[PDB]
């Protein structure tokens, strides 16, 4: 799964984590198996 | 108030929507103990001290 998010909101991307993106538009399973990889892309994706 | 002499407000006789706090981007942390912040609207108390 590939997307851009605000750097503060990366916390929401887990099993058991809580917040508006975890509630609405990117819920992971409560028993998710796998890896979350995130990095700053300001030089690529800001304007 | 200054942390040597911190100020305690009693909250009583009222309704609080804790989502108005917890949904805000303004807070650098919101760590909770004995309760989870998502549950606080479903639950109630004798008093709250801030």
């Amino acid at each position: 799964d590939s997307f851009v998010i605000r750097g503060d909101e990366v916390r929401q991307i887990a099993p058991g984590q809580t917040g508006k993106i975890a509630d609405y538009n990117y819920k992971l399973p409560d028993d998710f198996t796998g890896c979350v990889i995130a990095w700053n892309s300001n030089n690529l994706d800001s304007k | 108030a200054s942390v040597y002499a911190w100020n305690r407000k009693r909250i009583s006789n009222c309704v609080a929507d804790y989502s108005v706090l917890y949904n805000s981007a303004s807070f650098s942390t919101f760590k909770c103990y004995g309760v989870s912040p998502t549950k606080l609207n479903d639950l109630c108390f004798t008093n709250v001290y801030a």
